RNA sequence: CCGAUAGUGAACCAGUACCGUGAGGGAAAGGUGAAAAGCACCCCGGAAGGGGAGUGAAACAGUUCCUGAAACCGUGUGCCUACAAGUAGUUAGAGCCCGUUAAUGGGUGAUAGCGUGCCUUUUGUAGAAUGAACCGGCGAGUUACGAUUUGUUGCAAGGUUAA
RNA sequence: UACUCGGGAGUCAGACUGCGAGUGAUAAGAUCCGUAGUCGAAAGGGAAACAGCCCAGACCACCAGUUAAGGUCCCCAAAUA
RNA sequence: GGUUCGUGGUAGGAGAGCGUUCUAAGGGCGGUGAAGUCAGACCGGAAGGACUGGUGGAGCGCUUAGAAGUGAGAAUGCCG
C-alpha cells in the first residue's frame, strides 16, 4: 500500500516506514507532520482523486533539519573580463513515514 | 584604552588602488579607457 | 631477520636512459641467470649494473646470512643525478648545450 | 533520486518475423527502426539496448512508389580520384534486395557506437525462407 | 616595510590544481592549463543543471507513450483525458506506475478513456 | 621541418614500445655447466664441441 | 629601513673571474653539528660508491651538509582500454574496488545527451590575426609642494600662527 | 519621473535587418543620410551549422507545472490527427 | 519587523569587505614541539578560515587601531 502526496511544489511516492527528503518544513525534531494533499492511494485497491482523494492523510515524524552538500555556482564570459563566484547549500527536512490513511 | 581606539565615524576612509584585478572594476585599464593620448603615462593637455 | 639486501651506485657517469634499457632485462630473474644476462649483453651499462648486482648479493650473505642459491632480483631501477653542463662550438659563432648526465642504480635481492 | 534505469541483460529481447511484400520501403523501415531501438517498451533507457531482434522476409517484393525504381540513385565513393559509382533502386531490388533494406534502415538508427550495435540485430532475406528456426520467432503485424 | 610575496601565491594556485583531479595529462598538473579547465567545468555544470530537468521529462514522456499505446491510446490522447477528468498526477509518477505497478496505470487509463467519451 | 606541437607524455611513451632490446641467446655448457652463447666457444672452460681450443 | 633574485656592483680573497686593441663593460657564489665527537673495524669493488658496526638528540644532519615546494624522471599497484572520429569536460549511468572531518560518502569508469582553449585588439575572432615550451621567484597610479570639492573634529564674526 | 547646483567618468573606427531618398547600373555583405529594431554590452529556444533574422531578457537550488517562435514517420520529445 | 517593485552586462561611477609585511596596547601558545612543508570526504555568499595526522626543530598567533616596497597568467618581460 502506497500513496502519492504533493509537498514542496512537487509530488513524491510514499510508503510506510520510508525515509524521505523534502523542502524545508515547519517543526522541531520529533514533531509529527500530516499531509492532507493525497492524489492517489494504491495497494489491493485504487483510489484516484479529482485531484485529491477525499479524507486521506499521511503522517510522518521529523528526523533532521539541515542543509545539503555545498555547491559552487560559477559563471564567466570569455574576453569580457566577467567572472562571478557563489556558494549554495539547499536546506531540507528529513522525515520518516508512519501510516497511510 | 590604547587597545580600544575608535576614530570618529566617517572621518577616515580607505584609499582606492587601481590595477589589481578585474573583480574591483579598476583592473586592466585602471579607469582610463582605450588607446588615446589620455591613456598614456604623463599624458594629457594643458589646462586651457 | 631482514630477508632482503640492496646496493646503490651513486652518480655513475652513464646516462639514465642508456642504463634503464639493460635493467629491464634482469628484473624479476634469479641472480644466477641475471649475472649471465649482463655478461652476454654487449652494452656499456652491463659492467656497471653487474657490479651493483654482485655487491647486493655479497652483503646479502655476509650481513644477513641468506642463501645465494635462492636469491632473485626483486627490485631494480635507475634514478637521475647531477648533470654536467658543457658546450660545443657550432658554426657562425654560436654555441650549443651538451648534457653529461649521471645516474643512480639500485638493485634489491631477496628470497623466492 | 528515484527513476528506474534498466540494466544490460535485465530486459527480455524477443525475435520477430515481418513480411515485407507490398509495403513501401520507408514505411516499413521507420516501423522497424523503433523495434530495434526498444521505444515500444516502458523499460526504455537511452544508454541501454533493450530492443528486439527482427527478421525480414520477402524483401524482393518491397514497394517503390512512383518512378523510384529508375529515378532513385544510390551513390558510393571509394576515396580514389573520380571513384564515384551509382546504382538505381529498382536494379538493386532485383539483384541485392538485402542491401536495399539495410541501407534504408541503417540511416534511421542513431549514428554512434550503440546504434552501430543495433544494426547487428537485423536479418534481411530476399526470399520467403529464413534460417533462424532455432530461436522460435513470432509474427509481427505492422501498424 | 617590504612585503615579499611568499606562502600566499602557492596556497591559492595549489587549490585550483586539486579541483582538476582526474583530468587527462597536463590538465591535472600545471596551473595555467588546469585553471581554464576548472572554469570550463563550472560553466558546463551551470547549464547542465538546466538540461537535466529537460532530459528527464523527455524520458518520462517517451515512457508514458510506450505504455499508453498498449491500451489503444496515444500519449496526447491520454494526457487530454486525464486533464479533462481532473487527475493531476505529473509525468514523474505516471512513468513510475508504467514500469513498477502497470496494474494501476491501466486504472488511470480507464478514467482518461471514459472522460474523452463524455 | 620544425615541430608544430610538443609531444605529450603518452605519445612519447607509445613510440618507445619497440625501443627495447632482446634477451641473449645463451645456453648451459656441457662441460663446465654454466652459461654460454650457442655456436660459440665457452669463455670459462675454453672448450667447443667437447674439445679444448 | 632590507634580510641573500632583497640590501652597496660586491654579506663569500669583487671592480675579482670573464669580455674588448683600447677607453670601457662587468658577474655567479651565505647556513653540517652544542661540540669534529668528520664514520675505528668487517664485507663487495681497481677506485668511486655502497651494506653493516660505531659517534651523535637526529646520519632520510656524512664535506651546496637547516628546512626541501613545482616543473621533470622513475618503481609497484586498485579500476578502464586493441570496430574506434576525440578543446578531452559536464549531465545520466551499470559494473568492479574501498571505508571518511559520517554524509542524500570516496576511486575508476562500458554506454547515452550537450559541448569549437585563455588573453589582446576589434563592427565582428574557435579563428588560418596577436602572445605564451613548462614550473618558481622578481615585475606597473607612488611621494613632496600647491588648487578645488566631500566627510570628521575644535572654535565661531571670527579662525589660525610661520621662522 | 523631470529641473537646478556640485564631485567622477568613458565615448567621438560602429555593424546588419525592415521602411523613405541620393551616388552606382533602380549592381554589391557597396557608399552616404532619415527612421525603428537587434548586436555592440545578451545568455536561453527556432532558422542543420550560422554576432545583426523569429520568440524571449539568466539572483540561487528542484528527477515539478503551463505556454511562445517552431513543430508531432525514424535519427529526435510530441498527430503515420 | 512588515508591504510593493526589482536583482544580464563591456567602458565607467558608487559601496562593503578578504588576505600579506611592519608598529602600539591588551590577552595568549610553544622542545609534552613554533613558523614552514605534505595529505584529507570540514566551515563561510566570495575573496578565504579551521581541525586531524606525517615531516621540521625554534619561534608564532589572537583583539582594536595605525602605516604600506599590497594580491600576477600573459609585457617576442628579467633570472634560475
Ligand atoms: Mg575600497
Ligand atoms: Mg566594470
Ligand atoms: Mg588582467
Ligand atoms: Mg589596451
Ligand atoms: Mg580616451
Ligand atoms: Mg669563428
Ligand atoms: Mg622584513
Ligand atoms: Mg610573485
Ligand atoms: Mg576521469
Ligand atoms: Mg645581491
Ligand atoms: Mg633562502
Ligand atoms: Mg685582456
Ligand atoms: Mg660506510
Ligand atoms: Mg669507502
Ligand atoms: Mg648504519
Ligand atoms: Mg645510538
Ligand atoms: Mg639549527
Ligand atoms: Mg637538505
Ligand atoms: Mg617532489
Ligand atoms: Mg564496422
Ligand atoms: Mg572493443
Ligand atoms: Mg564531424
Ligand atoms: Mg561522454
Ligand atoms: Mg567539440
Ligand atoms: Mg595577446
Ligand atoms: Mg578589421
Ligand atoms: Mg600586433
Ligand atoms: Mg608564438
Ligand atoms: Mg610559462
Ligand atoms: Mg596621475
Ligand atoms: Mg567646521
Ligand atoms: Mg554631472
Ligand atoms: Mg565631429
Ligand atoms: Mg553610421
Ligand atoms: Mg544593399
Ligand atoms: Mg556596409
Ligand atoms: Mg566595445
Ligand atoms: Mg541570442
Ligand atoms: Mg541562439
Ligand atoms: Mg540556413
Ligand atoms: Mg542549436
Ligand atoms: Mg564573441
Ligand atoms: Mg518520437
Ligand atoms: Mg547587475
Ligand atoms: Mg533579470
Ligand atoms: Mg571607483
Ligand atoms: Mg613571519
Ligand atoms: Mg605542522
Ligand atoms: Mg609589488
Ligand atoms: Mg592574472
Ligand atoms: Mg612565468
Ligand atoms: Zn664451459
Amino acid at each position: 500500500m502506497y500513496a502519492i502526496i504533493e509537498t514542496g511544489g512537487k509530488q513524491i511516492k510514499v510508503e510506510a516506514g520510508q525515509e524521505i527528503y523534502v523542502e524545508k518544513l515547519a517543526g522541531e525534531v520529533g514533531d509529527v507532520v500530516t499531509f492532507d494533499k493525497v492524489l492517489f492511494v494504491g495497494g489491493d485497491s485504487a483510489k484516484v482523486g479529482v485531484p485529491f482523494v477525499d479524507g486521506a492523510t499521511v503522517t510522518a515524524k521529523v528526523e533532521k533539519q539541515g542543509r545539503a552538500k555545498k555547491l559552487t555556482v560559477y559563471k564567466y564570459k570569455p574576453k569580457k573580463n566577467y567572472h562571478k563566484k557563489q556558494g549554495h547549500r539547499q536546506p531540507y527536512t528529513k522525515l520518516t513515514i508512519d501510516a497511510i490513511n | 584604552k590604547l587597545h580600544e581606539l575608535k576614530p570618529s565615524e566617517g572621518s577616515r576612509k580607505e584609499r582606492n588602488r587601481v590595477g589589481r584585478g578585474t573583480g574591483s572594476g579598476n583592473g586592466k585599464t585602471s579607469g582610463r579607457g582605450h588607446k588615446g593620448q589620455k591613456a598614456r603615462s604623463g599624458g594629457g593637455v594643458r589646462l586651457g | 631477520e631482514v630477508t632482503s639486501a640492496k646496493a646503490v651506485a651513486k652518480t655513475v657517469r652513464i646516462a639514465p636512459r642508456k642504463a634503464r634499457i639493460v635493467i629491464d632485462l634482469i628484473r624479476g630473474k634469479q641472480v644466477g641467470e641475471a649475472i649471465a644476462i649482463l655478461k652476454y649483453t654487449p652494452r656499456s651499462a652491463s659492467p656497471i649494473i653487474e657490479k651493483v648486482l654482485k655487491s647486493a648479493i655479497a652483503n646479502a650473505e655476509h650481513n644477513y646470512d641468506l642463501d645465494i642459491n635462492n636469491l632473485v632480483v626483486e627490485e631494480a631501477f635507475v634514478d637521475e643525478g647531477p648533470t654536467l653542463k658543457r658546450f660545443r662550438p657550432r658554426a657562425q659563432g654560436r654555441a650549443s648545450a651538451i648534457n653529461k648526465r649521471t645516474s643512480h642504480i639500485t638493485v634489491v635481492v631477496s628470497e623466492v | 533520486r528515484t527513476t528506474y534505469m534498466a540494466k544490460p541483460g535485465e530486459v527480455e529481447r524477443k525475435w520477430y518475423v515481418i513480411d515485407a511484400t507490398g509495403v513501401s520501403l520507408g514505411r516499413l523501415s521507420s516501423e522497424v527502426a523503433s523495434i530495434l531501438r526498444g521505444k515500444n517498451k516502458p523499460q526504455f533507457t537511452p544508454h541501454i539496448d533493450t530492443g528486439d531482434f527482427v527478421i525480414i522476409i520477402n524483401a524482393g517484393k518491397i514497394g517503390l512508389t512512383g518512378k523510384k525504381a529508375t529515378d532513385k540513385i544510390y551513390y558510393r565513393h571509394s576515396q580514389y580520384p573520380g571513384g564515384l559509382k551509382s546504382r538505381t533502386a529498382g536494379e538493386m531490388r532485383t539483384n541485392n534486395p538485402e542491401k536495399l533494406l539495410e541501407l534504408s534502415i541503417k540511416g534511421m538508427l542513431p549514428k554512434n557506437s550503440l546504434g552501430r550495435q543495433l544494426f547487428k540485430k537485423l536479418h534481411v532475406y530476399g526470399g520467403s525462407e529464413h534460417e533462424h528456426a532455432a530461436q522460435k520467432p513470432e509474427v509481427y503485424e505492422l501498424r | 616595510p617590504r612585503v615579499k610575496g611568499g606562502t600566499v601565491t602557492r596556497k591559492r594556485r595549489k587549490k585550483i590544481v586539486k579541483l582538476a583531479k582526474g583530468y587527462y595529462g597536463s590538465k591535472h598538473l600545471l596551473f595555467k592549463v588546469a585553471n581554464q579547465a576548472v572554469m570550463k567545468s563550472y560553466q558546463y555544470a551551470y547549464r547542465d543543471r538546466r538540461q537535466k530537468k529537460r532530459d528527464f521529462r523527455r524520458l518520462w514522456i517517451a515512457r508514458i507513450n510506450a505504455a499508453a499505446r498498449m491500451q489503444d491510446l496515444s500519449y496526447s490522447k491520454l494526457m487530454h483525458g486525464l486533464k479533462l477528468a481532473g487527475i493531476d498526477i505529473n509525468r514523474k509518477m505516471l512513468a513510475d506506475l508504467a514500469v513498477n505497478d502497470i496494474a494501476s496505470f491501466n486504472t488511470l487509463a480507464d478514467s482518461a478513456k471514459k472522460a474523452l467519451a463524455k | 621541418a620544425v615541430p608544430f606541437r610538443r609531444t605529450s607524455k603518452a605519445k612519447k611513451r607509445k613510440r618507445r614500445t619497440h625501443v627495447k632490446l632482446q634477451l641473449p641467446g645463451m645456453n648451459e655448457c656441457s662441460n663446465c655447466g654454466e652459461y654460454r652463447l650457442s655456436h660459440h666457444v665457452c669463455p670459462e672452460c675454453g672448450q667447443y664441441d667437447g674439445k679444448d681450443v
